């Protein structure tokens, strides 16, 4: 199962990771089923 | 997949369409132990695995 969480919420923050609290709501769950070991990131 | 390596795939939340199965005439090896094979319409099994 892939789960997916996000919140979005403004920060004041830019010089590292702002100090906060935001709980995180489930966006969708897909149920594929895959091994997995490494992933990257895409601009 | 070979048996050696058998694969597997759980059904996810969808409306179970099982009139189909003991309706195929291409089926002859339909036996199985459980549940009664004509009330597949009336389970409410939590997941199902194929």
């Amino acid at each position: 199962y892939f789960k997916i969480y996000s919140k979005h919420t403004p920060i004041n923050l830019v010089r590292d990771l702002p100090q906060g609290f935001s709980a995180l709501e489930p966006l969708v769950d897909l149920p594929i089923g895959i091994n997995i070991t490494r992933f990257q990131t895409l601009l | 997949a070979s048996v050696y390596a058998w694969n597997r795939k759980r059904i996810s939340n969808c409306v179970a369409d099982y009139s189909v199965l003991y309706n195929s005439a291409s089926f002859s090896t339909f036996k199985c132990y459980g549940v009664s094979p004509t009330k597949l319409n009336d389970l409410c099994f939590t997941n199902v695995y194929a």
